[PDB]
């Protein structure tokens, strides 16, 4: 070791010092992946080529990601959660939404990532079933035998959440679970819902490593 | 853009105290190791002290050890040299030198204007030539020798060349015996082995005159040659 | 409308350019690759391990 | 009619090339090379490991001096390593944490990175101020960058997820030439030694040879079954190797315009991430999803050795210009050098 | 009856081997598995190390002490064994207390505690538990005859030599065993309650695990820690045979510690299975 490479070694140490100190800063933030379609209204969920939005609830950092078939999904291997936004009003494109949700749930890279699922535009569904011009039983024949476990709206809402939950409960062996939600444009308690859901996601992994539940 | 502005100096009675300060504005001061180099009233070039980036390593010459203190203020982008119990031998122009240390770096690249202070087991590098008559357009070769082999076991030989034009601070020419400094014309070349080094200048012109200084960076204390002067005919 | 015709025309033109090119036999291609491999086998440190006196990663 | 006539012409052209390719397959490369002594067992050991990355390593590129390498990770950091002394030369922060590619200029004065931001960022390393500043932010691709390679200090070729490749003028910041013809996402990109041609591997299970100056495709290679993730020219420049998700490497010949050999084993099911050749082209090194790398005899399709030192996916793998070392980067945030 | 008491030595030797190997598979799994080199498993490392001293330094010397009915080692060499046993056993209690606090905060504060607690705040918890265990018995055993009075134990026997006073015995038992256990049973009860809330928001396995790891400190330590309390005011009313049985049960918790806290983790369990058969 000469004079210069000894000074070069000291420079490497300071670089390592900066590397570990800002890695801890990134360790305290939670990464979320926002997914949806054109009509989902996923931009107006949390009032705050890849778009990043940041919001803080009860002094914890949340860092959301927006991109916009999916070869890059392996990059989001270690995200805290996936936020999926679905337009419940659009009956025609619901079948497309379930196919996308099924594709994202059974992805080889996301077998252990929980999904927070938002039924956006719940008000449009309220003023569409009541009108009765369009019936969701046409696209899915089994709303015919509808039952709620306005009823016509509540059973309509519960049928849609069951379609998404059924895909989630089909496989996964309980490693990751879905958190259904119903939202609207005027709704403002959305970062709280992600906060409560992300808390349960972290709690369950802590429970698993303690071999408790 | 890169600038090192000196401050302090003046007439100091023997046994007094003084604090020279150099302000850096134009480059990343925190990532640069910094040196102090004096140059006696009318003599040569002598190294004084070194402070590493992050203030984690400090070196002193034996002459100034125990009575010189070097420090840096990273937020203020300045470094200081607190001098205590200074004597008549400390009267010199104190240059402040920036330096960086990584693979392929160019240490001692920039020098600042000095501060004139007036007080009322080492590698010896010999520059035998002291003054050579030079005609413009000719080829000039300057020789240098060291008491120890500068060729390290890692393949790097740690010898440096500097030019000090009259009235200007010294400028880096060659680092590690073979590498041209940035902004130095291609007519400068350096070669040699351990204990034997040569600086070759081809097609010499104006503004190429001054004193050429050798330097080792194989071992602290870092040491200079006496200096070879180039003059016209 | 006419987008399909334009795309189909481009496919044929690209196919025609690739369908008319100079080709050599696999045996000559196989031999040339083999000749290159044993012409530079001495200058391959990973093929023939080099003593530690020359390895910069020892 | 109309499109029917064009469709029939395309089908006849494809059949003609198949017959033309079959007319040159007189003898298989395996048959010709079943007379040479096997390389035996390749015993490569981990010599120097590089620490400092906190997230998965997605790319790594060697320097032309065979000593400096640059690695990209999901932590939004670019690190330049002195492999001989394991020292960290630079730590360049990134504006986007999502990076999938990393390039080191042949002159050593620039590095390139890109990813989900759809932007190729070029960083100048040999500047005043003693820092690393972005010098160019190339934009125009509508998909994520998968690979970028430097031609010189002014030209660069980028592979994107828009099924296209582009050639950029760095000083102007514009796309000098665009390359079209791929159907799926283009994932890999390798430059020929003479720099006048390059190959691209895409998700359409095909590879295409492009002319940089002409801007048009010359040869299209179709012998795979899944996405092509890796590609690399033979040192001669008349062949290249491709790695796919079907757990199979194939060596294609430019002049014969067809496949030569396949590198597959019954116990390998995982896909291939990165491939490269050795100095002489006799050894083909492929990284896999099963946490280790395989060393293939490029002339006999025999597993000469295994590089097993990683506990996660081996994402990137590279061979120095002088052939002394092999660098493997993995998802475990570690870089290993083998000799 | 050497033909019959030899079984006692064989049985204690077998569990002494079981105790030492259990810590070995724990200690090496921290090194052979990179996924286990986390801040949470640092506490599990200390527990095995503490039980390791019980396995070799402490337990075997007691096994000889019952068949060889005299302390063949020197009296100045007996305070070392008493101090080592009383510093490693306490360290086992304290590390269990630290684990229970770590688990309680990780469940009650999932989004804050883990990120806030770095490797620094962990090192101090591990170190502080040993330090309190370090200077809590060694002054009591080594510097009770040298500072007050003189040696009182017979040369053929060896006990901790301050059970006569019913003042420091109650104080040290409370501060060494009873206080840590009361904290753990309250903390683990709170963990069960919040586990139910998670289940209700969205019990068979939660109640089982929190009782198996809690009804192992009680069973293995309660009988001994009451006879020391009885022995305070009394002199020899408790039989010496029963004193030995309770003395040995206290060592058993070190054998059960590596499975109730480390082998619960799936990653630790997988590494143990690999190390048991696919030796590497
Ligand atoms: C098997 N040995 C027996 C001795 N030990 C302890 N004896 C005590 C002596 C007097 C009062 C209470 C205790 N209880 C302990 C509480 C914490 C740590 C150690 C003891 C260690 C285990």
């Amino acid at each position: 070791v000469s004079a210069e490479d000894k000074a070069a070694a000291e420079r490497s140490k300071m670089i390592d010092k900066n590397l570990r100190e800002d890695g801890e800063k990134a360790r305290r933030t939670l990464r979320l992946l926002l997914l949806g379609a054109d009509n989902s209204g996923k931009s107006t969920i949390v009032k705050q080529g890849i778009f990043e939005t940041k919001f803080q609830v009860d002094k914890v950092n949340f860092h959301m990601f927006d991109v916009g078939r999916r070869k890059w999904i392996q990059c989001f291997n270690d995200v805290t959660a996936i936020i999926f936004v679905v337009d419940s009003s659009d009956y025609n494109r619901l079948q497309e939404a379930l196919n996308d949700f099924k594709s994202i749930w059974n992805n080889r890279w996301l077998r252990t990532i929980s999904v927070i699922l938002f039924l956006n535009k719940q008000d449009l569904l309220a003023e569409k079933v009541l009108a009765g011009k369009s019936k969701i039983e046409d696209y899915f024949p089994e709303f015919a035998r509808y039952t709620t476990p306005d009823p016509r709206v509540t059973r309509a809402k519960y049928f849609i959440r069951k379609e998404f939950v059924d895909i989630s409960t089909a496989s996964g062996d309980g490693r990751h679970i879905c958190y259904p939600h119903f939202t609207c444009a005027v709704d403002t308690e959305n970062a709280r819902r992600i906060f409560n859901d992300c808390k349960d996601i972290i709690l369950q992994m802590n429970l698993r490593e303690y071999n408790l539940v | 853009d890169v600038q090192l502005v000196e401050s302090g100096g003046g007439l100091v009675q023997p046994g007094g105290s003084r604090k020279l300060s150099c302000s850096a504005s134009g480059f990343a001061f925190s990532s640069f190791g910094m040196h102090w180099v004096r140059q006696a009233p009318e003599k040569g070039l002598e190294w004084v002290a070194y402070i590493s980036s992050g203030s984690g390593t400090i070196y002193y010459a034996d002459t100034v050890k125990g009575r010189f203190t070097i420090s840096r203020d990273d937020p203020k982008n300045t470094l200081f040299l607190q001098m205590t119990s200074l004597r008549s031998e400390d009267t010199a122009m104190y240059y402040c030198v920036r330096s960086i240390y990584y693979y392929g770096s160019s240490p001692f690249d920039f020098w600042g204007q000095g501060t004139t202070l007036t007080v009322s087991s080492d590698i010896v590098m010999t520059q035998a030539t002291s003054s050579v008559p030079v005609t413009p357009g000719e080829s000039v070769s300057i020789s240098c020798r060291s008491s120890k082999s500068l060729l390290h076991s890692n393949g790097n030989t740690y010898l440096y060349w500097f030019l000090q034009r009259p009235g200007q601070s010294p400028q880096l020419l060659i680092y590690r015996m073979s590498n041209l400094a940035s902004g130095v014309p291609d007519r400068f070349s350096g070669s040699g082995s351990g204990t034997a080094f040569t600086l070759t200048i081809s097609r010499l012109e104006a503004e190429d005159v001054g004193v050429y200084y050798c330097m080792q960076h194989l071992e602290y204390p870092l040491t200079f040659g006496a200096g070879t002067k180039l003059e016209l005919k | 409308n006419t987008a399909s015709i334009a795309q189909a025309r481009k496919l044929v033109e690209q196919l025609k350019m690739e369908a008319n090119i100079d080709r050599i036999k696999v045996s000559k291609a196989a031999a040339d690759l083999m000749a290159y491999c044993e012409a530079h086998a001495k200058e391959d440190p990973l093929l023939t391990p080099v003593p530690a006196s020359e390895n910069p990663f020892r | 009619s109309e499109l029917d006539q064009l469709r029939q012409e395309a089908e006849q052209l494809k059949n003609q090339i198949r017959d033309a390719r079959k007319a040159c397959a007189d003898a298989t490369l395996s048959q010709i090379t079943n007379n040479i002594d096997p390389v035996g067992r390749i015993q490569m050991r981990t010599r120097r490991t590089l620490r400092g990355h906190l997230a998965k390593i997605y790319a790594m590129h060697w320097g032309t001096d065979s000593r400096l390498l640059v690695s990209a990770s999901q932590d939004g950091k670019l690190i330049i390593w002195d492999s001989y002394t394991t020292n960290k030369v630079h730590a360049i922060p990134l504006r986007s944490s999502w990076v999938m590619t990393c390039a080191y200029a042949p002159s050593g004065n620039y590095v390139a990175c890109g990813g989900l931001d759809n932007i190729c960022s070029i960083y100048n390393l040999k500047t005043r101020e003693g820092n690393v500043r972005v010098s160019r932010e190339l934009a125009g691709h509508t998909g994520y960058l998968s690979c970028c390679r430097f031609l010189d200090d002014n030209q660069i070729v980028t592979s994107s997820g828009d099924t296209t490749c582009a050639l950029w003028d760095i000083e102007t910041g514009q796309q000098t030439t665009t390359f079209t013809g791929h159907t799926g996402d283009v994932m890999s990109l390798s430059l020929a030694p003479d720099t006048r041609l390059f190959v691209s591997g895409a998700c359409d299970a095909s590879a295409k040879l492009w002319d940089v100056r002409e801007g048009m495709c010359r040869q299209t290679f179709t012998g795979h079954e899944s996405d092509i993730n890796a590609i690399c020219f033979f040192p001669n420049g008349n062949a290249f190797a491709t790695g796919s998700d079907d757990a199979t490497c194939r060596l294609f010949d430019l002049r014969a315009d067809q496949e030569l050999m396949t590198y597959s084993h019954d116990n390998i099911i995982c896909g291939i991430t990165s491939v490269s050749f050795s100095k002489s082209g006799r050894l083909l090194l492929a990284g896999y999803d099963d946490f280790n790398c395989n060393v293939w005899d490029a002339l006999k399709a025999d597993r000469a050795g295994v590089l097993a030192g990683h506990d996660n996916r081996v994402s990137c793998l590279g061979v120095t210009d002088d052939g002394m070392a092999v660098a493997t980067g993995s998802w475990d945030s570690f870089l290993k050098i083998w000799n | 009856t050497v033909w019959q008491v030899v079984f006692i030595a064989f049985l204690t030797g077998i569990l002494a081997l079981v105790t030492i190997i259990g810590n070995i598979l724990v200690i090496v799994s921290f090194k052979v598995n990179k996924q286990l080199k986390t801040v949470n498993n640092y506490f599990l490392l200390s527990l095995a190390c503490a039980d390791l001293i019980i396995g070799v330094i402490s337990m075997n010397l007691f096994t000889t002490y019952i068949i060889m009915n005299r302390w063949a080692l020197g009296n100045l060499a007996c305070d070392l064994w008493l101090a080592i046993d009383c510093v490693a056993s306490n360290a086992s209690v304290m590390n269990l207390l630290v684990i229970s606090f770590d688990r309680y905060f990780s469940i009650t504060r999932p989004l804050t505690y883990r990120a806030k607690r770095t490797t620094k705040r962990a090192g101090v918890m591990i170190g502080l538990a040993w330090v309190i265990s370090f200077v809590l018995w060694a002054p009591a055993i080594l510097f009770w005859q040298y500072f007050v009075g003189k040696r009182t134990v017979p040369p053929g026997e060896c006990f901790i030599q301050f059970l006569s006073e019913p003042t420091i015995t109650f104080g040290t038992a409370i501060a060494g065993f009873y206080m840590p256990v009361t904290i753990m049973t309250i903390l683990y009860w709170r963990i069960y309650k919040e586990t139910e809330k998670r289940t209700k928001e969205l019990e068979k396995k939660a109640a089982q695990t929190l009782s198996a790891i809690l009804l192992a400190f009680i069973i293995t330590w309660t009988p001994y820690n009451i006879m020391v309390l009885v022995n305070t005011f009394c002199d020899s009313c408790i039989p010496k045979t029963f004193w030995n049985l309770g003395y040995w049960l206290c060592y058993i918790n070190s054998t059960v510690n590596p499975v109730c806290y480390a082998l619960c983790n799936k990653t630790f369990r997988t590494t143990f299975k690999m190390l048991l058969l696919c030796q590497c």
